């Protein structure tokens, strides 16, 4: 469970990154595909997996929108992400081992641009948030 | 492991830019704060509170030791398993460190290095760094072969 | 989240095992210590780690009573297991990676004694249960 | 790995008691039911509901193949890594199976074996069985060394 402290810390990061959000989504997704190429099997439609390819760009926007939604729904992530959980379980069948990988890539992408926001105690708040997001997305698997 | 030229250059390049004392100290403190159960493996290191962990001289020292341990692999990239043979024994048979923790520590180091290097830590660069850490973590875990 | 079907399955198993519960906890603990010796560090005060020693017998009873509490709190494991979580986090300081190990050894132990209860669908419920218990025990770590 | 006389005889003794078709089919179905995300790796084995998985002949066939695959390690106890070299390439470079999944399947196998062997599957027996599965999963995962 996220404390009030964690929630404030997460929402404030999210406000801070707003301007650069679509860039962040595109680059993090680029990182996941190149750094953890096991994830490529889910996106074999896209010929160009470079960040700045139109499809990586467009889907990066979508992931960040999903995360903005999670932020809006931070008090009950399970309820707030039920549709997306269902989608990742049954329409796609994403291996939930992969959720942690995306999370790490978002954190890394953010650290390259906003390094001052990455004090250990804030990173602790962000990691709890992404861990709860992953758990919420995993809810509908079984 | 077959390293590409880009990969070898990038790994040496990264470590040549890291102050082992600063980065190691920061990485270990980060792990003990973000994943606080990891503290149990250091129960003989004194006062551990985030500010206490940040100020602990034993943690600063052991963080430096980890970076020097990684340097051994940077200086021996084609022979990491053999180089880490005694370290692997130590962290399993002696210290009984659950292997997930090697990934936790590796991810902290990656975030520490990404914050330092900034724009320079591209997807391509992180890809090479992570291949390196995967080989290192595979060599540090209990060896069945 | 456990379904009402999962909760029924777990309650039904828990009823079936009552006469053998203390022996189930003792054996499961014995299996944990021998099969996954990294766990011995938490109990290095026991001279005899065999499932018939008095320390292991008495502690298997304690585990099983913790799990009986979890059955009674099955509607909200997180709230029901809060003190046990804080204990495992701060007094005993247990790497929460070990919870899944003990869960597994309990399931193995149960399988050897009650093999007819291990239909795929029952096993699925029991695993969801043990995973939820472990997630609840993990709550107060950070 | 170094096998004791006890471990060696216990592993061969366990497998001498298994109907590879019955155990393999029950094991793969168990994994696909208890951990349904693992179904993704098998998206061309037809229909995968619990009754459908249970009656699925290709699932039965493939579970059998896995057990014979394990039998191969039983017959090559001191050379498991080389024995599994091609299978490791298959399961990583070609199939991209997350290694967590090997552990999930191993755990399902152990519970199926436990249910069959009953009281004979003692802690000391399980220990030897788990060592073997650890060596196997290590040889099946991506090879860095
Ligand atoms: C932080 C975790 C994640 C979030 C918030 C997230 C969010 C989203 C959203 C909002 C969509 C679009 C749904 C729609 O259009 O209705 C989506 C689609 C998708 N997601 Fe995720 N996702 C996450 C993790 C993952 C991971 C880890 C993978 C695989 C490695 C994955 C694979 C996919 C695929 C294949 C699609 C369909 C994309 C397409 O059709 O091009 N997702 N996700
Ligand atoms: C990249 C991963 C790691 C590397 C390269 C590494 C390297 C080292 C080295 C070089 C030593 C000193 C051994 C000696 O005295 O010769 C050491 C000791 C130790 N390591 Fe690690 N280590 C790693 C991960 C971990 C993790 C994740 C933990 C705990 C969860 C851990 C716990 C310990 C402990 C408790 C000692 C003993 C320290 C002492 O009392 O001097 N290590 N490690
Ligand atoms: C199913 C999950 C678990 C449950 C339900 C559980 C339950 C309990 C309970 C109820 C106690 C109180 C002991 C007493 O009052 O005498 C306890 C203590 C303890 N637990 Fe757990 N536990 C679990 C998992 C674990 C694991 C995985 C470990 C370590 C590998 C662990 C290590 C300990 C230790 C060291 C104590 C103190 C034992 C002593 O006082 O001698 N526990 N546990
Ligand atoms: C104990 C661990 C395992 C062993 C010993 C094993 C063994 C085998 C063997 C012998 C084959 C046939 C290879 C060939 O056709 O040349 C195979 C294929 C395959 N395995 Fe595994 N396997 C294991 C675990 C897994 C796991 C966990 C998964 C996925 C969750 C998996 C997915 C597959 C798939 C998708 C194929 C190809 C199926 C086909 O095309 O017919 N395996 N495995």
């Amino acid at each position: 469970s996220l404390s009030s402290k964690d929630k404030d810390a997460v929402k404030a990061l999210w406000g801070k990154i707003a301007d650069k959000a679509e860039e962040i989504g595109a680059d993090a997704l680029g990182r996941m595909l190149a750094v953890y190429p096991q994830t490529k099997t889910y996106f074999s439609h896209w010929k160009d997996l470079s960040p700045g390819s139109a499809p990586v760009n467009k889907h990066g926007k979508t992931i960040m929108g999903g995360l903005v939604d999670a932020v809006a729904s931070i008090d009950d992530l399970n309820a707030g992400l039920l549709a997306l959980s269902e989608l990742h379980a049954f329409t796609l069948r994403v291996d939930p081992a992969n959720f942690k990988i995306l999370s790490h890539c978002i954190l890394v992408q953010l650290a390259v641009k906003f390094p001052k926001d990455f004090t250990p105690e804030v990173h602790l708040s962000y990691d709890k948030f992404f861990s709860a997001v992953a758990r919420a997305l995993a809810e509908k698997y079984r | 492991v077959v390293w590409t030229d880009f990969e070898r250059a990038t790994i040496a390049d990264i470590f040549s830019k890291l102050d082992y004392e600063a980065v190691g100290g920061a990485t270990l403190a980060r792990c003990l704060i973000v994943y606080p159960w990891t503290q149990r493996y250091f129960g003989n290191f004194g006062n551990l509170n985030a500010a206490a962990i940040m100020g602990n001289p034993m943690i600063a020292k052991h963080g430096t030791t980890i970076l020097h341990g990684l340097d051994r692999a940077v200086k021996n990239m084609d022979n990491i398993k053999a180089t880490y043979a005694e370290l692997s024994v130590l962290h399993s048979e002696k210290l009984h460190v659950d292997p997930d923790n090697f990934k936790l520590l590796s991810d902290c180091l990656t975030i520490v290095v990404a914050a330092q290097l900034g724009k320079a830590f591209s997807g391509e660069v992180q890809a090479a760094f992570q291949k390196f850490l995967s080989v290192v973590v595979s060599a540090l875990g209990k060896q069945y072969h």
